């Protein structure tokens, strides 16, 4: 009845609650002021509402029955289904998000004419729309594959079910394998090779300008749009990574040394998760002090 | 160093005429090469001067009166001097036997009509010795040769102490206006008029009177600004070509305004040298005129004698 | 400072050195002329209206290009004509009588002595003794050739324009002219940039042309604001008065391209001063020196000649409403103010504290012109001090300041010389019968001054002299869009803008016909017209090639023909262009080459009227019957001749019919 | 053994 527990120290779940309120204290809040504040205005309110909505939803639902040591399921079998769908919309909606907000910033620093009619203004509503919509509409298989299964051998134990991969080992490796590319590597290239050319757009302007601050200003932009895609490295591959190992891997290799290792993993890859929500008002902040003002004003 | 003169006109005035002249007595005189390739140029110019006449006899309708050289008129249709070459046999005859005609001489005495070279009548008295295989051409046969000069043409050349380069330029009205590039620092300008032009109309223009172009053109010459500092020297040339035709025709018809009496060749030579420089704008400038005839060598010497000492008292420097 | 503002910076700074060696590149959208077409329905329009005469076209730039360009490729017999034109006025520029000297002589020359000694000159007899005797007589004044210049106008008005006309580029001028009167601008046609300024019931933004890629300075008026602080009557002022100081040449004042509005806001297009006012140059080099200010004081008096012999007063001079160039020269700005004072002299008092005349202050006197030369002898006050003759802000307040009405300025020997005293004494003047400026000559009074001895006004007004102040040209020259701000929208909170409010501001968009022709032939004229022969070439091959030409030779009695849209349905595609034939008798109508066909006898027109569908106006042809008939047309020039000539038909077949 | 939480 009791051979689908998880020995994760005690003091360990402590440490990373404590530091997941911390991170939610922060993002919860800042990234609401910056959507208040608020067409690169309306690329940065949508990936800040995703942040949001992230922080939200999968930190508290997932701060019980997985970031904590009870392992029996307690959302219910619908709730089995409601979080994984939830959470995978929201990592889609931030994912895409930042994917948007890199194009808008190379139209306008690239293409600063056309960009008022591709963009076509307020038309930018109805595209964040449309992309809250893709993301919503990727993330179904987390609806009919994350379902309670009766996995315990007696099945009428206090524990005896959980919300696990319903379907056969192939099937969800295939899905995550998907999803990974379609979440990680696609907006993951857009990110890094846009931020890549408009980081030499922005060096050639000050090659060519080699002002008090305006070399100071464009030293810190490129920093920063180069530190958007370490962050993204950090924060995000350590997630897919774990999600391959769980996948991939069979019952061959797994050992009760290597389960308690990953079942740690996912505290640290959660922590790194979590992190890119409040990263971004602080780099907001960092970069402009026009939003500045008006932040911390508001 | 040198000064440059000019030598204006309108076509056929006689200015390539006095260039060769000027060069005969102050320069060096034509070689006997020059005299062979003359000859060509003379027998060019009498088949162009027979053409022309049985041309004009043809538009003019007038009957021939010998039949048999109608067959060499024909012939003479037929000569192209484009490939031309030495005078033949049997063009000679024809030639001659034209000339004596008295119906085409009816014609060429009514050459005013049409275009004609001035030196047909030399020509013509000299027949046989110019048509003859010996010919050595004498230096009035080669002043006596009209070639067409196209183009500004810089003669260089000096006086016993000072050097004079002059330019030689075209006459045609279409060639007038390259003229422009010679103007730059004239010292001295002699312009020639052809005495015996008012009877004939211009080449280009067959309703305008010759005196009357030349007219207009020397009034357009002195009308210039930048040659207020240069003086002009008007040569009335073909004295000798006037003295006839005034006594052949009456210089009221041409210019009623000439109302002095008939056949007074000095009083129609007044009368016109008065009638060119009434054209001047100011008095103040002074136009000096010389009768002449580029034809006659001692004319040009003593012309020649007092316009280089005019054009040294003109310029001390 | 923040990344984003220096980019807009940047961006700003780029736009405005963007391919300055080929302008005609700058531009993002693309001018798309007619159809050749369309001169059946332009040559009437302008006709109607007497605008194909010679004078008219040949005093338009493009027209005056297109017609030189046909003259020199296309009729030999005025390749002559227009070379000497083209000549004598490039003589006409040349300043130093040296060089005009050698160009007279070269001119006279190539186009009249050449001629002369050919005989093929026809030109008088008295322009040709004029010009010897000018030239024998060594004197080459700027006006030589004048007459030549009236007898090659008269000789080109005769066969030569009439040739021109039957031409295709008569067809381009057509094509060109509509484009023209065809304007409807709003806010998609420029790039924006930056903030450069704010004040008053909007604020200022460098921007940039689509279509021609010219760089202008965009005033935006909020139309909440001026409904608030009850302003609609300056703002219409401020319109007029820039269309009235505009339709010149003055090169003292920004002058005015464009006026259009949105929904919200009224729009004013002036030239773009990249150098920035003359009071922030003040803050950074400080006071000047008099033989610096020499040169501000002389261009801004001539500015102001300028707008008094339009009979306009501008109350409002400060060191601030002075723009620098990029070279450094100044010239009149904000006309906010200005008012006229030909029809009343006005009696309000309006301007800045410490610069308005002590007859503006006093309380309903009547003032004019003069208010200006007291304005200008406190602004060089400042040049020259850094403050006005009276207290500052900082040193007083607004009533001490105003109190300049009951004593006298300084004049201050230690820093003025005595001719600029002199000066300062008369434009400062209580009385203003006694002021430098308010009596006899005006302007030429100031002008002639002691103080302006050592200087020709003549070369003041071709701008000879070296300013004594080039702005950087790798800044901005204004404060940072931060320091600027923003006017409170909350403020304008419970104004609704009603249609009686709308209705106010139905005619103010304007367009100037000489500052768009300036532009277009500066920047894409050339391009332009190059692509469209292009187009017309493809066009032409392709109809010959499949048949169907053009036109077949307009039919016999046709009176005008062209596109137009038939509508009547929603039910089916609307805009439905094709090609329409009028005859005195009937209007013909044909689809795409195969044939025409009869669409109304004209004694069937019940009336012609206008209606406004979809955004568009469109002509309605109410037929006898009841039936009717929707026409949209493709331009403004179209919409009107349509009507006038749709108009005459029906009267006059109906009165015959009567 | 083989873990329960992706
Ligand atoms: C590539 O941009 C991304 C991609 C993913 C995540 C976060 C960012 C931010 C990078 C910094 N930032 C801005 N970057 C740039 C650059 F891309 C370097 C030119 N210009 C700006 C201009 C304004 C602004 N605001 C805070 C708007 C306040 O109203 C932010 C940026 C916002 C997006
Ligand atoms: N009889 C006579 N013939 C002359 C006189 N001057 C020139 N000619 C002839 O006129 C012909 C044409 O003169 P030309 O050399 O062409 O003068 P240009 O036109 O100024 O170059 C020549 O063949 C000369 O023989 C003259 O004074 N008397
Ligand atoms: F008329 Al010429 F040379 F004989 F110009
Ligand atoms: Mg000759």
């Amino acid at each position: 009845s009791s051979e689908l527990d998880v020995n994760t120290d005690i003091y360990s779940k402590v440490l990373v609650t404590a530091v997941y309120l911390a991170l939610f204290v922060v993002g919860t809040v800042g990234n609401t002021v910056t959507a208040f504040t608020l067409t690169v205005h309306y690329h940065l309110g949508s990936l800040a509402l995703s942040d949001l909505l992230t922080l939200l939803l999968a930190m508290p639902v997932e701060l019980y029955n997985f970031i904590w040591v009870h392992h029996p399921w307690a959302f219910g079998d619908a709730g089995c289904r409601g979080y994984y769908f939830l959470r995978d919309a929201c990592t889609y909606a931030t994912a895409l998000n930042v994917a948007s907000l890199s194009v808008e910033r190379y139209l306008a620093i690239c293409h600063p004419f056309k960009a008022k009619t591709l963009m076509s203004r307020s038309r930018t509503k109805k595209f964040i729309s449309a992309i809250w919509l893709a993301s919503a509409l990727l993330a179904v298989p987390m609806l009919f594959t994350m379902g309670e299964q009766n996995r315990s051998a007696d099945g009428q134990h206090a524990g005896g079910l959980v919300c696990t991969p319903t379907i056969h080992t192939a099937t969800v490796k295939v899905v995550i394998q998907v999803n990974t590319f379609m979440s990680f590597i696609f907006p993951m290239v857009v990110i890094s090779v846009l931020n890549t050319i408009i980081a030499n757009k922005l060096t050639v302007m000050v090659r060519q300008a080699a002002e008090p601050g305006r070399v100071q200003a464009l030293r810190h932009g490129v920093r920063v749009l180069r530190a958007v895609v370490i962050a993204f490295v950090v924060c995000w591959l350590p997630y897919h990574v774990r999600r391959l190992m769980f996948c991939y891997i069979s019952d061959e290799q797994w050992t009760p040394f290597l389960y308690d290792f990953y079942h740690y993993f996912y505290m640290v890859t959660n922590a790194l998760f979590y992190v890119s929500s409040t990263i971004n008002p602080i780099l907001y902040n960092l970069v402009s002090a026009n939003f500045r003002h008006i932040f911390l004003a508001t | 160093r040198e000064l440059k003169l000019l030598l204006l006109g309108t076509g056929e005035s006689g200015k390539s005429t006095f260039i060769k002249q000027m060069r005969i007595i102050h320069g060096s005189g034509y070689s006997d090469e020059d005299k062979r390739g003359f000859t060509k140029l003379v027998y060019q110019n009498i088949f162009t001067a027979m053409q022309a006449m049985i041309r004009a006899m043809d538009t003019l309708k007038i009957p021939y009166k010998y039949e048999h050289n109608k067959a060499h008129a024909q012939l003479v249709r037929e000569v192209d001097v484009e490939k031309v070459s030495a005078f033949e046999n049997p063009y000679v005859d024809a030639i001659k036997s034209l000339w004596n005609d008295p119906g085409i001489q009816e014609c060429y005495d009514r050459r005013r009509e049409y275009q004609l070279s001035d030196s047909t009548k030399y020509y013509l008295n000299d027949l046989d010795r110019v048509a003859d295989p010996a010919y050595l051409p004498t230096q009035q046969d080669v002043l006596r040769v009209r070639v067409p000069t196209t183009g500004i043409i810089e003669y260089p050349f000096d006086l016993q102490s000072v050097i004079f380069r002059m330019v030689d330029v075209g006459g045609q009205r279409s060639e007038r206006r390259k003229w422009i590039h010679c103007f730059e620092n004239v010292t001295s300008i002699m312009f020639l008029v052809a005495l015996s032009e008012y009877d004939q109309v211009l080449v280009e223009s067959d309703n305008e009177n010759r005196m009357e172009e030349s007219k207009a053109l020397f009034r357009t010459i002195i009308t210039y600004p930048w040659f207020q500092n240069s003086s002009v020297i008007l040569f009335l040339n073909k004295k000798d070509l006037l003295e006839e035709k005034i006594m052949y025709s009456h210089l009221v018809d041409y210019f009623p305004e000439y109302d002095g009496p008939q056949r007074d060749a000095q009083a129609a030579r007044e009368f016109i040298l008065k009638m060119f420089v009434d054209l001047n704008p100011d008095s103040d400038k002074i136009i000096y005129s010389h009768f002449t005839c580029a034809t006659d060598t001692e004319n040009i010497r003593f012309v020649f004698a007092a316009v280089k000492d005019t054009i040294l008292q003109l310029n001390l420097k | 400072a923040d990344l984003e503002a220096v980019l807009a910076d940047v961006s700003y700074l780029m736009a405005m050195e963007k391919s300055k060696a080929t302008p005609a590149a700058r531009a993002s959208k693309k001018i798309l002329l007619p159809e050749p077409s369309i001169r059946s329905v332009m040559q009437k329009y302008l006709e109607d209206r007497g605008e194909v005469t010679f004078e008219k076209i040949f005093s338009q730039k493009l027209g005056y290009l297109l017609f030189r360009d046909f003259c020199l490729k296309h009729l030999e017999e005025a390749k002559p004509l227009v070379e000497f034109y083209e000549e004598i006025k490039k003589y006409e520029k040349l300043e130093t009588e040296e060089e005009r000297l050698v160009c007279s002589r070269e001119i006279f020359d190539t186009y009249i002595m050449k001629e002369l000694l050919a005989c093929s000159h026809p030109f008088s007899k008295s322009a040709i003794e004029h010009v010897q005797g000018h030239l024998v007589k060594k004197q080459v004044p700027p006006d030589l050739f004048q007459p030549y210049i009236e007898e090659i106008c008269q000789n080109l008005r005769g066969d030569v324009f009439q040739k021109f006309i039957e031409s295709d580029k008569f067809t381009r001028f057509c094509q060109w002219k509509n484009v023209e009167l065809n304007i409807h601008l709003t806010m998609n046609d420029f790039s924006v940039h930056r903030i450069i300024g704010r004040g008053g019931f909007g604020e200022v933004y460098g921007c940039r042309k689509a279509d021609t890629g010219k760089m202008y300075a965009m005033k935006c008026l909020d139309k909440k604001r001026i409904k608030m602080k009850q302003g609609e009557t300056l703002a219409l002022n401020e319109r007029i008065m820039l269309s009235l100081v505009s339709t010149g040449d003055c090169p003292f004042i920004v002058c005015m391209s464009y006026a259009f509005h949105t929904p919200d806001k009224l729009s004013f297009i002036l030239d773009l001063m990249n150098g920035g006012d003359l009071h922030y140059h003040l803050s950074q080099h400080g006071v000047f020196s008099e033989p610096d200010m020499i040169f501000y004081a002389a261009e801004i008096i001539l500015g102001l000649e300028h707008m008094h012999n339009r009979f306009v007063v501008y109350r409002d001079l400060k060191p601030a409403n002075i723009l620098l160039d990029e070279h450094g020269h100044v010239r009149i700005s904000d006309l906010g103010l200005a008012c006229d004072f030909s029809k009343k002299k006005p009696h309000a008092s309006v301007g800045t504290h410490g610069y308005m005349a002590p007859e503006v202050l006093q309380k309903g006197v009547a003032y004019d012109s003069s208010a200006d030369w007291f304005s200008l002898g406190c602004m060089l006050f400042k040049l020259l001090r850094g403050h006005s003759p009276f207290r500052q802000h900082k040193t007083k307040d607004k009533h001490e300041i105003d109190r300049m009405t009951l004593t006298m300025a300084v004049e201050l020997p230690d820093s003025f010389s005595p001719e600029l005293r002199s000066l300062l004494e008369g434009l400062l003047q209580r009385d203003v019968n006694r002021r430098l400026g308010c009596l006899g000559r005006g302007a030429q009074e100031v002008k002639e001054s002691p103080f302006f001895r050592d200087l020709d006004w003549q070369m003041v007004f071709l701008q000879k002299y070296p300013p004594p102040l080039i702005p950087p040209r790798g800044e901005v020259n204004a404060a940072d869009a931060f320091d600027i701000g923003s006017f409170d929208e909350e403020d304008t909170k419970g104004i609704k803008l009603l249609d009686s409010d709308q209705e106010l501001y139905r005619n103010f968009p304007l367009t100037i016909s000489e500052r768009w022709q300036q532009e277009v032939a500066e920047t894409v004229f050339d391009t332009i017209n190059a692509e469209t022969d292009r187009l017309e070439a493809r066009k032409k091959t392709k109809n010959k090639q499949l048949g169907h030409e053009e036109d077949y030779a307009l039919g016999k009695d046709c009176i005008m023909h062209g596109y137009m849209s038939k509508m009547g349905n929603p039910f089916l595609t609307q805009w439905q262009r094709r090609y329409f034939y009028l005859f005195p008798n009937r209007l013909e109508w044909r689809g795409e080459g195969e044939a025409p066909q009869s669409l109304l006898t004209m004694e069937e027109i019940q009336s012609v009227e206008e209606t406004q569908i979809k955004e568009r106006k469109c002509l309605l042809l109410k037929i006898r019957g009841g039936k009717q008939f929707v026409l949209q047309c493709d331009s403004d020039p179209e919409l009107v001749q349509w009507k006038k000539e749709l108009r005459d038909a029906y009267r006059e077949a109906q009165q015959l019919v009567q | 053994r083989r873990p329960y939480i992706l």
